[PDB]
């Protein structure tokens, strides 16, 4: 049996580095070459508590391009009561919480079936970091000794919390951090990076580092996080324009996790450098490599 | 004082009574001694060193004899666990710990004038004087 | 063809006594050996105008176990339109719905398409009774000769009456009502078990009984039905805790039709007698049953 | 044992470290003395029967004695009080006592097998072992 | 000063037999001869945390009728904080509320400001039994050794409680009950009734007692209370038609404290007895003798 | 006519010092002396196009404690038509509005008419300022050479902003501020402060200015500002308890806009130093001054 064979997927931080590279060779091999039947006869629970169309339909799809069956919903009894039920009809769990920890919970209810974390509140989402892995791996080549950049709401952007980690796990790689001092990247982040001797800086603007960068990760800035006219004074050092692109490194990429509103510019979707589209597509392959390796004895 | 037990002795003033709700000490059948202003003797039950270590952040300087036949056969101390379970409250309102049947439970790391307390659920980390607050 | 072929599934009070061995036989049987191909090629509709997750995913997983496709809906025309129409589309129709007696209406509109009634109002629930018994039979070995103890809301719980009145078909069995008076069982299931010669006896807990009981049925008592503080001032009446359990037969089983709210303390879920998440999942091989009696003509 | 203060002697079983929680003995700063398996030992404090009178649900049958310059000058035994505040709370889920600062509350009425608690804000009334009981 | 003034008005139950004399005589005088200016200069807050425009409406009618200004609202903060802050601004409260105590609670708070209950959940509502009384007192000339029936949903009818106990402070009353076994007249009211010496009986039905009976007190029987159809069954029991009036005695009044559904139909409203809709106009008077004498020294 | 005679009130900025005891001292001759009767057949509109209850209970005390009718409403058409036909209607507007500038841009529509602002969006509050300066100004004696400490959140707080820049036209004034690092005060007060020579200091807890204070001027910090858990590691340095008045001189006063959650602790109410309810009771006067000084020639 593979390694992750009938494990549960809850935190990024709970995937060692062997983890991380046997979930992306099995995504780009079942992207090569699909297997429309490998999950055949499995019934996996599509468990919304909070409802995310875009993260369900692509969820969802995975399931379908395996041949699994899939009962669901979207949006009184506990959480480990209804988990004490549901494990009993399904193969497997995929749930999205409002509470933080939801999925931990659930895996000590579900017995011998599987809990596939889709994102509980503002802690862990982890197929979306395993999707942008995926993502700048496919486009560089490599996870290792390239130049990062990452713009927008730093600090409440768990996305790039757990990028950044998911990450500083290779070698070599360098981060540039452009964000608004109210939303800069938190500390634990940057005291993380210096222990390991990795290395990093800030930069108000995305045209100081334009040049070097390989990805480029936008973010949302939401327009609740600061005031409505906060935001208008700021907002013009982390909005992207094609025009921001003229100096960009042939092989670079803008990644997004989306929706965007206007961080992105559309003159952008046309230039080679956009991939936040194709990023949202290899979420199929991410996501369809985390069930195929844990209910899946053997490997893709 | 006592025949065959366990003792607790030096506990910090107004921490006494906090050791014997936390940790449900009170939850037996035989003789319990208890002086405040504290020490605290209980006869005849085990006390492993996780749960003397579980008083550490509460009464760290302090010792615990494990005796038997009227005697000393052990001396130990608190040092700091590496977990602690089921007393503490996470202080995230929005953590799924709050409303459902399950123990509470926090990774411990020290710090320059902190201990680092982080949840199992929220994965949020916290000092000890944040989560002993509330 | 097998004798519940094409028939609908309205009552629990239309089954006869070897349609209810006949589903539980059934059950059985897909229990011990699924057939994940046996309804093949076969659309079912999933029609929750009175929305209900828990019941849904049960029936829903049901389907899919026998490989059936599903479409379905949660929450002007009238319902006898409404069948018209989906009778047209589908193979069969599984419907929950808030009016009494729209399963039935169903029934004259469908043309050849049978109706299986997932609960209409306060009337019928039919595979929540056919679950219940399935696991007692599992459990105790028979449905005859039992100690039957029922507690908490009797006078409202359609599901008590439902199953008073299925155990009523076998023979020997003896009923414990644990109730507070305002929520007594109905005079009519009581004069129905006289006329039949079965014994049965109320108790204002469950302690003078525990030492006798099979089966411990818990329902909910919800605080709708009385006044909150008189709630409080009964409800120790019909709460259970493990220590409750310390003189009870070996083989008893604690039921419970689901959500518990605080009817059932968490400390009874480890032990041996716990059994309403079993009971939860034998909903899946009860409900597949109806499926494969009704759309398959040969016998499993 | 103790100088001048309170003794109170005869409490049941598991009913000592209750009196010590539910009344806030312990957050005095002299001396106390504890037995369990229960009784109880206080230097220096009142305790007017109104308080000791607030014991009788819990350990009805025990004793208060009053000592000063080490000598018996009073044995007062609990005995049924009108009203009972502070220590309980109202069963009834939508009384506003519940998220409110303001204390419980309750009327006593003893009855055949009873104990009558009528609460201040709902007015409603409940068994003692119903209230008692959460 | 009389006797009320400055007093809090909870509980119908803190009000002594010379206080409801006292409230009924005052609003016999403010009814005969209006004081438009007695309570000019003041201003009274009209705090409905639990909507109910027919209430608010006759309390704040009473306000303007003695000259008093009106400020208030219909629908976080804890009630002490609402009232702490709002006896700082007005004169009087007069509150309806969705939780018991609530109006207890705020008069804790308000300082020197009296506090008026208009509602405390299913506690308290002395106005309305202080209008009933009144408007007993001015039909039949007396509030002893009357002849009182009372019809419907005696359970949950905190309205009949009320009444009950307020009429029990007078002599020589007997008092009919005419309710389902569901919803009868709880076991403390008649305790209190036995402990007085007062007359009581039970009938289950309306012409048992119609010749003897001096008021009769029909009470809103909700559909919630029981089944639908639990409903129908019991509800000719507890309906009044004016063909039921053939033999009542000529002084008899028809009470309800409204709204009406159909346990009155509407040919009872042009008989003499039919006396509903001015009872609800005695509440002007009533609630006006209360701000009148809690808000005012001397005596009307 | 006074100099407020016919004037909007829009903007503390708009209002000089003069203006400002002028305010106060009328707030402080109607406190002596009510005159109930001054703006007898006078008609206000309270118009709260965004609801705030504890906002227009206060301002439709004072419309009535002198004597004015008010007609009003609580929440297409634009503001401008609106302000132009309710112009027509009433003597004074008195508005609260969700937009910033609304009650700027009704000025320029309500032609005679003057409008008072009670809050439009993030920008101004002027009655609010007007009680907070009232307040201090009551309990110290004046308004300058104070010990004026600010605690919560500094940042989003348009209450600590106004109060700020008020307090800053008169000499002297020291001031303490105690925020966050992410809820601080921002740099354009901070410039103002140092343009003026004004004494500040940021102080990361209360306790080391505790001995000095005059005001101790507490603020919401809302959940929202900040991550549920990012508030918890930081709420201890912005709560208030009665021991951590220990030290605290004679006269000091604990002032708050209000409502409080849990950063003023219950047990701080029964301290002589506990100000926030008398402060509330302050703003009838504050506002009864506005409303006098605009819509009537002669000062009081
Ligand atoms: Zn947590
Ligand atoms: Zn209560």
């Amino acid at each position: 049996a593979n390694p992750l064979y009938q494990k549960h997927i809850i935190s990024i931080n709970d995937l060692s580095r062997d983890d991380l590279n046997l979930v992306l060779a099995t995504a780009a091999k079942l992207k090569a070459n699909p297997q429309p039947e490998l999950l055949k006869h499995k019934v996996i629970a599509s468990c919304f508590f909070e409802a995310s169309t875009r993260t369900r339909l692509s969820f969802e799809t995975s399931m379908h391009r395996l041949g699994a069956s899939v009962v669901g919903f979207s949006d009184g009894e506990t959480l480990a009561d209804t988990i004490s039920v549901i494990s009993t009809y399904v193969d497997a769990i995929v749930m999205r919480h409002p509470q933080e920890g939801a999925a931990r919970l659930a895996t000590e209810f579900s017995g011998n079936v599987p809990v596939l974390n889709a994102g509980d509140g503002s802690n862990q989402h982890p197929t979306q970091t395993l999707l942008d892995l995926f993502t700048i791996q496919e486009t560089q080549g490599r996870l290792d000794n390239l130049h990062v950049a990452m713009v927008g709401d730093l600090k409440y952007g768990r996305t790039v919390h757990s990028l950044t980690q998911a990450l500083a796990k290779f070698d070599g790689n360098r981060f540039y951090f452009i964000a608004p001092d109210a939303l800069a990247m938190p500390q634990y982040i940057l005291d993380m990076l210096d222990e390991k001797g990795i290395a990093w800086s800030l930069h108000s603007s995305i045209e100081e580092v334009m040049a070097e960068v390989d990805i480029l990760y936008m973010t949302r800035v939401q327009k609740e996080r600061l005031d409505p006219s906060e935001y208008a004074n700021v907002k013009a050092q982390f909005v992207l324009r094609a025009s921001d692109l003229h100096n960009a490194k042939a092989n670079m990429k803008v990644l997004h996790p989306l929706p965007r509103v206007d961080e992105i510019a559309t003159d952008v979707d046309k230039t080679p450098h956009a991939w936040y589209f194709q990023q949202a597509g290899n979420g199929i392959f991410a996501r369809q490599a985390l069930l195929a390796l844990v209910l899946n004895r053997d490997l893709v | 004082a006592i025949k065959r037990g366990t003792v607790i002795d030096h506990i910090p003033a107004q921490i006494g009574f906090k050791l014997l709700s936390l940790f449900k000490l009170t939850e037996t059948d035989q003789r319990i001694t208890i002086g405040l202003n504290d020490l605290i003797k209980i006869e005849n039950t085990f006390l492993s060193e996780d749960q003397v270590d579980q008083l550490a952040l509460y009464a760290p300087q302090a010792t615990v004899n494990r005796i038997d036949n009227y005697e000393v056969v052990g001396k130990s101390r608190p040092s700091l666990p590496e977990r602690i379970d089921n007393v503490l409250v996470c202080p995230n309102s929005n953590c799924i710990s709050h409303a459902e049947p399950v123990s509470s439970s926090f990774a411990v790391r020290k710090r320059a004038n902190d201990i680092a307390l982080k949840c199992k659920y929220c994965e949020k980390e916290f000092s000890h004087n944040v989560v002993l607050a509330n």
